């Protein structure tokens, strides 16, 4: 019943964990505690098998541990800066090749899976710093340029007409802009990792750069040159919605160094490169 | 777009836009 | 007996009298591509028994100082009979595999090998900036790669076994389909893996789907060290099918 | 030839060497010279494409001129064929010129991914189409020793475009005034 | 069922492309690959006719390729400038003879058809540049003046009373103004092209200027003269809604030079005037 | 129209707008081997579309002095893609064929080619005692043999076209599956032949089942001799299946 | 040992003193050395945890090497046991090495509160797990005198995490560039 | 202006203004 | 989320968000 299911949603009790049943002393030739990890399987022994347990009714739920929940939180993926220093025409617009590889926080979460499929919610937080005192009337234009569409080379480029591309215009003082993007891949899922090349020569590119081209985000201050200079920083936040993920993997253990690659750097003292805190010895807790 | 249930405790699962990408977080299971 | 196994593929039959069961990657048995998931429209060629048979790779020597070995699929079989020919004559290919790792010693030897099948094992380079692993290095063929032997070059992948050659910790490799060859219990490991990819078929020349990684987690030890203890890998393609026939691709 | 109707014709003539190459182009819908065709122009208003392409050829020589030609499509993952033998190992049609002037070669959708980028992208390059002499161009005496051929392109029942975008095949470098 | 149809709308699966059926080898005196382009028809040969195909279920849809979708995106058609330099009374108002011919991006799309009929959605994006520092309280008036109605000649002209004409007043800080306009032609459809004149003499006008008069848009800063000068640029965006189009045509191959005419200019090196990239020869891909 | 033909095999489609029907050798259409006639017990591999497709051989020039040409099957296709690979990797093979000979000229040219498919065309040597045709000479590959060009050797087969290169008269070749390419009527010949042999499958390396013989019985003549008139042969295997997989046989 | 596969193995050998301690660690899911295990890493993305933990151990000596070991879990409210006698008064498993190489010790959820903090918190410290020689490591002659043991961890049917938070097991100290 | 369908999955195709030009993008076909 | 009562005096106890913590002050008893 969709209404009972509804109540479970409100209470967050869709996925309940099992109870612990009462167990008793045993003397048997069946030894559940013994197994063989060589098989590649995890021994499914439970507490009732090793100790005498009491009956306990569980009230914990796994709803919050769902993939939708884990990846369904909006995190920063880019900080766009438009700093008017000495040339308005050159400094009032910019572009960014879109990716989820530049901020470690969300990158690491998505990379705990090999493939992922989801729709995207993008929320933008623009902040106008009054370097000279006044901000005037700031109007911004954020244009999504799919691969192949002409990229504007000036603040008055004809490409800004946005005759076909999607553009979002924001006016200072109005609420933060937000829009959704359908799953954009030409494949059935996004590659979080890709052990492949775009060719078969020594100069072929390796990794997700080959498969993950999502276009460019071009920004521009629509307002013409003003007396007072401003520094507009637009932070882009991304949230995955309607998510599916496949083939889990070990979490990134070292710092990221570059986009689209698993490359890392190691110091002479490797213990400083990982989160593992050195133990004094085996018996010192 | 409205999924109206009844139990009375009526549920209205409204979808305000015409594209699936627009809806909120997915149900579970 | 639960310790015995016989695997027949085409004209090959492999046996082991000391196994530790078998692992079916992600619980999915390999199968041919269905019309619902297909995209390429030409009729696929399915060599059947001439390709879906066991191919034994070059054996390796396991000694007290071994750091590990890895092979990439389908690369390791690019030179294996009919399977190899088909992967170069066609743009697209698709296949599952039965991997059978072999290593016998004695009841007075000890050692443990971690055998793992990793999907999309995108290798890293260390301290080389944004320079990625060169095509040549990730395509060693049937010889595979012996970790900690290769004289460094700029495009040379990571050889850090404890960091999985990709910046993640060794202890967590168990999240991937795997088995252990613990000399006291078994003399072989068997893993059956389905085709895993975000596309239904792919270029077997530029995309390695699976990587077989073997790391000795417990050092080989005995009181008869002169006796060489090899590791032999036999791989059998399953449900191999190809599409987009043309001339033979020559690499390099 | 640009700026002339001749940019639309391929000239054929009696050959002295066998199996000579006539032409070779990329199959990528928005690559040149396919870009300015109607389908190439429409494809340029989208980011992704999928489906099979239909290439047609109309012989325009005299009614007494004969010819057999081999038209081939080479799927990706290999370079363009260097010879007729190499090319025919792929998808192909042997065209016999006769009463019916036109032939059609279908470039089937043979791709790893369900869609490809309309903009030139290494990962999504669709391959090549080459044309070779199967036999030879033959004419009786007192007949022109060369003839033209026209080439057409359109999409099959499964051609489809996706993700609207602004075209890069037209620009505005200044104000359009009254 | 309007609900099943509804789901198709949400999923964008209203127009599905056909499947590819499995085919077999053939030896026949029926040769579908042979035809005659002289007829003016396209050979309807499909992949199953030339090669042995497998059965593939298609999941692609043509919804996004619909005329409604193609022309249903808001693009800039005009950039109105009110630059207060030295005379508020003269520089605080302006007018524009409305047309969809001044911006190449949307003009080219509409011109891929001979006739088109649609309602129009106009969205305006005003941006006030504080030339001297402060903007004060900017209130704008945009009046739609149909052909024949009196055009204001001063910022205080009685025509601004808008006793009958539609005027939109916008206050700085408030959301972008927007309104719809019904199909305005005196004909059944708008002429994208018109091989005709408004008379039969050597001095008769030729082209769409004869048929496409949509009036004038008159703008004015309602706010009286302020101490600080501002430059108000109002960008007009147009979107076609409920669209129908007839008789498709070749896309514009050269740059536009003027409104309401197909006139073009050619340089001495014509290859630079078209998008065609010169080939080295016939066999160089 | 009865003058037109379209033949589709795998990814290849051949057309001709001036045919003289088609001949099905001995009235039997090629088919796979049945369990009732089979002898080899391993499961056969059937490449299907990757092997059963048209392969175009090297074109030949027909002039006023041409004596003829011949190719042997499967030899002529030993180097043709997947079909070629399969015939060397397997001891046994079996296949039917669609042979399409092409030759266009003009309505002012005249000439006639006799196109014949001969089963077991055991070639003879002339005036050389009991010395038989050498393996190399009966295995010319896709180039075939141009009659009356080869500089004699001891193991060189007969080049007597009027004696069918075997001691029988040319006029009687019509008892074998054949067609004529009479320039005034047709520009191609099409013959579909089934597998013919005293054994169900055979070694494709040492036994040529069929021989394609083309003899110009009526000299090529016209008033525009400078225009070269080629002859092109395209052959498509049908129901190709192989058995007894092993390493690749290398000949010579 | 960090930076070496040996950081994952515990060495066992013939003892001269009885009931010697082999190892001792905290049971706290996100404490070291449990922190970098998959369960420790996932737990670090949450604020609260509950449930029982399953610790497994695989002996890697020769087939001829024997051993009996005592694995114990000491509930909180007391220090880590200083002796085998002290440790066995708590929850424990006596592991006999044989044909089956692996044994599992379950650390039952014994807490005052229904949940505990994943981050080290005095009030919610879960206790300790110690390992002691029950008998001894014994081998026949001509057999290696030391052997390794591997240790694993996973959650039981009732393991559960709550209140998503950002992890402290990974950081970004600079820009990640192209 | 409301086109209410039922299937329960109820659809509400609301037209907020009194002129046809005011409605959003047209359905297809 | 809507608890629709009828008596006509219809009551609509709407819950706009999907988490119980989000609702207003509790009823009594
Ligand atoms: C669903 O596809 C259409 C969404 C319509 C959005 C408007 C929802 C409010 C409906 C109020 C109607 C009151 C019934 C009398
Ligand atoms: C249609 O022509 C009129 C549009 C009316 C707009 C108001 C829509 C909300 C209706 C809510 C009614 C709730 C029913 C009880
Ligand atoms: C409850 O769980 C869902 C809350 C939905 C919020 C929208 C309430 C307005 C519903 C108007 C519908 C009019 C009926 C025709
Ligand atoms: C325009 C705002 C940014 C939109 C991001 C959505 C795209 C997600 C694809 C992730 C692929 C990757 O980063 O490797
Ligand atoms: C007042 C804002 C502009 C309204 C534009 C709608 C009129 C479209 C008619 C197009 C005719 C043409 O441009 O030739």
């Amino acid at each position: 019943n969709p209404v009972e299911r509804y109540v479970d949603e409100v209470l967050n009790e869709v996925l309940v964990v099992p109870n612990i049943n009462q167990s008793h002393p045993t003397t048997s030739n069946a030894a559940p505690v013994l197994d063989a990890a060589e098989t590649g399987h995890t021994n499914k022994i439970q507490p009732e098998d090793t100790i005498e347990t009491r009956y306990v009714q569980s009230s914990q739920t796994l709803d919050e541990m769902s993939v939708e929940s884990f990846l369904g939180r909006s995190g920063c993926i880019h900080e766009s800066v438009l700093d008017i220093v000495d040339n308005y025409n050159d400094q009032s617009f910019t572009k960014w090749n879109i990716n989820l590889q530049e901020m470690a926080q969300i990158r690491r979460k998505f990379e705990m899976f090999t493939y992922a499929r989801f729709d995207s919610e993008i929320t933008m937080v623009p902040s106008v710093a009054a370097k000279d005192g006044h901000i005037g009337h700031i109007v911004m234009q954020y244009m999504y340029v799919p691969p192949g569409a002409p990229i504007p080379t000036t603040r008055d480029d004809y490409a800004w007409q946005s005759g076909t591309n999607a553009s979002v215009f924001w006016q200072h003082g109005q609420p933060f802009p937000r829009f959704s993007l359908p799953f954009l891949s030409i494949a059935s899922a996004y590659y979080m990792f890709y052990d492949g090349y775009d060719g078969d020569t020594y100069k072929s590119r390796y990794g997700t750069v080959v498969t993950n081209d999502m276009g460019t985000l071009c920004s521009r201050i629509v307002t013409s040159e003003q007396l007072h200079k401003v520094k507009v920083v637009t932070r882009i936040y991304h949230k995955a919605k309607h998510t599916k993920a496949w083939c889990p993997r070990p979490p990134r253990a070292v710092q990221y160094s570059h986009t689209h690659t698993t490359n890392y750097k190691l110091s002479s003292e490797v213990h400083n490169d990982v989160a593992i805190r050195p133990r004094t010895n085996l018996t010192t807790v | 777009g409205a999924q109206v249930s009844r139990q009375s405790l009526n549920y209205f699962n409204i979808n305000y836009f015409k594209d699936a990408a627009s809806s909120g977080a997915s149900r579970l299971d | 007996s639960d310790r015995i196994i016989q695997i027949t593929r085409g004209d090959s039959t492999i046996t082991s009298q000391d196994v530790a069961n078998a692992v079916v990657g992600y619980g999915v048995w390999p199968h041919y591509l269905t019309p619902q998931d297909a995209t390429a429209i030409d009729k696929p060629t399915q060599p059947d028994t001439s390709s879906n048979r066991f191919y034994t790779l070059d054996s390796k020597m396991w000694n007290s100082t071994s750091k590990g070995w890895w092979w990439k699929l389908p690369d390791a079989l690019k030179d294996m009979g009919i399977f190899g020919e088909n992967m170069f004559y066609h743009f697209l290919g698709r296949s599952g595999y039965t991997v059978h790792v072999q290593c016998n010693a004695s009841k007075f030897h000890q050692g443990t090998l971690l055998v793992v099948m990793i999907p999309e094992h995108q290798l890293a380079t260390v301290n080389k900036g944004n320079v990625n692993a060169g095509y040549k290095y990730t395509h060693p063929g049937e010889a595979g790669r012996e970790v900690g032997t290769q004289v460094e070059n700029e495009k040379q992948p990571s050889d850090d076994n404890w960091l999985n050659f990709d910046g993640t910790l060794l202890g967590n490799l168990l999240i991937f389909p795997h088995q252990f060859i613990n000399l006291r219990s078994n003399n072989s490991a068997t893993l059956i893996v389905p085709y895993v990819n975000a596309v239904p078929m792919d270029s077997m020349v530029r995309h390695n789907n699976w990587s077989l990684v073997i790391i000795p987690v417990c050092q080989l030890q005995s009181n008869n060290i002169s006796n060489i203890v090899p590791i032999t890998v036999s791989i059998s393609p399953m449900c191999a099918e190809f599409s987009g026939a043309r001339a033979k691709t020559v690499v390099q | 030839n640009i700026g002339n109707v001749s940019m639309y014709t391929v000239t054929l003539s009696p050959q002295t060497k066998l199996a000579e190459e006539i032409f070779a182009i990329k199959v990528d819908i928005a690559s040149h010279p396919l870009a300015t065709t109607l389908i190439g122009e429409i494809a340029s208003y989208f980011t992704h494409w999928t489906g099979s392409l239909r290439f047609s050829f109309m012989f325009c020589g005299t009614a007494n001129t004969t010819l057999k030609v081999l038209l081939a499509y080479t799927p990706p993952g290999i370079g363009k064929p260097r010879s007729r033998k190499e090319a025919m190992l792929g998808t192909h049609v042997v065209w016999d010129v006769g009463l019916q002037s036109t032939v059609s070669l279908v470039v089937p959708w043979i791709s790893a991914s369900q869609y490809r980028f309309t903009t030139p992208d290494t990962y999504s390059s669709a391959g090549y189409i080459t044309c070779w002499y199967q036999t030879n161009f033959v004419v009786p005496p007192n007949t022109p020793n060369t003839a033209e051929m026209l080439c057409f392109v359109s999409g099959c029942k499964d051609f489809c475009l996706r993700m609207a975008r602004d075209t890069d095949l037209h620009k505005q470098t200044g104000p359009i005034t009254q």
